[PDB]
């Protein structure tokens, strides 16, 4: 929707096929004057830039640290984490020892 | 070399378009009328376009010294000494290439493109743009510290070299001079200057007029004739202030320079918070020299985000 | 953010011209009558009435899209890497598991 | 523009700056309906009293 | 304490010796650069005035 | 008397010295790196401080 996040949308950076709804409509140009006047709603992306807030790395539970390329949430502190363990006789120490 | 880059220009004129507002209140047709500012640099800097070339002689060559505008229907040349883009207040030129001029601005609601005339008049256009960038970081801050954290940005790259970025290029229209007909005894002079002029005159002859003096040998007068320059030898820029030739593809290109890349801006680092601790409780004293940023979170199950652009002396 | 791409405005003198459709996104085409307009050495047309502006405009991606664009993601199964430290004895390694 | 002060000022005939300031709280009200900065290339023309030159 | 009134103090104006809070810390200096770079909560005086 | 005021400084140079941005936005080693700006003043003057003399 214009004005908005996704006024325009693009499946992928390089698609030839691109969606825009930013309701650009000419009007008529001044009289004497040359100069193709029209009215189109403000970039809804550059509208989201400034409103977005801080992001998920500061408001996630659990004190996870987001990062991205790859998205992750780093270090989560929640759960817990099974463990099977398949330990050699020649770690131990015989009880003679 | 920078002089391969600028030839370009060559085969292209600049162009006196309608500029609504010429720092003074009111309009003129400008040589320095402002076509698009573009502002994508996260950094803050400003690529600004001009009817203007920046860096070219009247003959195309690459110069550094020279600005070329059009003073009418001729190529005209003057100083890049005289060149000052504003905000609120003077911005810092940091490169020009042609029509483009990428600069540091300060915050402010207006832009204003100027420079001084071969007969050494200041020449300049004003645009309405709020600019008020985004800082970097966590804080507005003001100027660049001596010491902080280079954090990743973008910026415009000085460089002159061609580009993806690239901007349609098309004959003139034909440019109407009124001044090209004078009554002679009732004939019409088509004072044909080193011109090719088309016209028309009801009881003329009508068409092109072709280079060279015509009489108009009849009583038409300067009423029911017209007279425009027509075939002119170099492209200008489709701008919407000015008529298309004609519905044809362009006829050529000239390419947006500084292509924008990836780099650090040297953010400050906020004083570290004055702290006391009390049963369940951390009291920080916080001191900022610009609005900045203050979050904290909770890392339990529910945290409950708090975020506040801290500018004053707050506990 | 898109561009809005604006051409030259079809200023036709003495004469009229037809719009047409194209495939652009938001594309916008009007044809204007009656126009007379001044250029900066005088009126731009002889007719003072037989004119006709076409002002066309559509909406096109950014030249920098390719560098300053983000990404709408579904997001869902998320796997989980952890890096372990263990130790015992002479051992004592870090491994990813 | 708008500002909170007026200095005039000129050159001496040996080029000395001499100049006045007053405090002169320049906020003007907007012809119409909005407060726009710069004049449009369209727009509305409102009818206005300004000084003639 | 840092940053308010009297995080320094002084006896007397003529008072050689002086007590002084000022949360002083010095920070490594940024890589080819000479700067003594340090960070200080400002002067809790000039806060109070 | 103000030569013999002045005269202190004739044991001395100008210098050169780090800055972080030379007006515009980039580091310089001007000869005029501002030291300290002292404001003590009540009545708003600014003393500053200056690497050239």
């Amino acid at each position: 929707q214009p004005g908005r996040f996704g006024d325009i949308q693009s499946r992928t950076v390089e698609s030839k096929d691109l969606y825009a709804n930013t309701a650009l409509k000419l009007s008529r140009p001044s009289p004497g004057v040359v100069h193709v006047p029209y009215t189109q709603t403000p970039s809804g992306f550059k509208y989201w830039l400034k409103e977005k807030g801080s992001s998920l790395n500061t408001k996630a539970p659990f004190g996870c640290k987001i990062k991205t390329n790859p998205v992750r949430a780093m270090d989560c502190a929640v759960g817990s984490i099974p463990v099977s363990m398949d330990i050699p006789d020649s770690a131990f120490t015989r009880v003679v020892d | 070399s920078v002089t391969e880059h600028f030839n370009v220009y060559k085969a292209t004129r600049p162009y006196l378009a309608y500029c609504a507002d010429c720092g003074d209140g009111y309009f003129c047709y400008s040589p320095v009328a402002i076509e698009k500012i573009r502002d994508e640099a996260s950094d803050g800097m400003l690529k600004i376009q001009v009817s203007a070339q920046i860096g070219l002689d009247k003959a195309g060559t690459h110069a550094h010294t020279k600005i070329r505008y059009m003073a009418g229907h001729d190529v005209q040349e003057s100083k890049r000494d005289s060149l000052r883009v504003y905000t609120s207040a003077a911005c810092s030129i940091h490169g020009t290439m042609g029509h483009f001029i990428v600069a540091h601005c300060p915050p402010g609601d207006y832009l204003k493109v100027s420079f001084e005339d071969a007969d050494s008049h200041v020449k300049a256009c004003k645009v309405q743009y709020k600019h008020d960038p985004l800082p970097v970081g966590r804080e507005k801050f003001v100027v660049r510290p001596h010491f902080g954290v280079e954090l990743p940005c973008t910026s415009y790259q000085l460089t002159t070299a061609p580009t993806d970025e690239e901007i349609d290029m098309h004959t003139p229209p034909d440019i109407p001079d009124r001044t090209l007909l004078s009554q002679t005894a009732g004939n019409v002079k088509i004072t044909a200057g080193g011109r090719t002029i088309r016209y028309n005159c009801t009881c003329g002859r009508d068409n092109v007029g072709t280079t060279s003096t015509d009489k108009t040998i009849n009583t038409c007068k300067i009423d029911q004739c017209h007279a425009a320059v027509t075939s002119h030898d170099k492209w200008q820029f489709t701008s919407p202030f000015v008529p298309r030739a004609d519905q044809t593809a362009r006829r050529g290109k000239v390419h947006v320079p500084f292509p924008l890349t990836n780099v650090t801006c040297r953010v400050p680092l906020a004083r570290a918070p004055d702290v006391t601790y009390g049963k369940k409780e951390v009291t920080l004293r916080l001191h900022p020299d610009h609005p900045t940023l203050f979050s904290y979170r909770s890392l339990g199950a529910e945290p409950h985000p708090y975020e506040e652009w801290v500018d004053k002396f707050s506990e | 953010e898109y561009k809005t791409v604006v051409p030259s405005p079809f200023i036709k003198c003495c004469g009229t011209s037809e719009c047409s459709s194209k495939e652009q996104p938001d594309y916008q085409c009007k044809v204007y009558t009656g126009v007379y307009p001044f250029m900066w050495g005088g009126a731009y047309c002889f007719c003072d009435s037989e004119n006709t502006q076409l002002s066309e405009a559509y909406v096109d991606r950014s030249d920098v899209c390719k560098h300053d664009h983000a990404s709408a993601y579904k997001a869902h199964t998320a796997s989980l890497k952890a890096t372990i430290r263990i130790s015992y004895g002479t051992i004592n390694q870090t491994t990813e598991a």
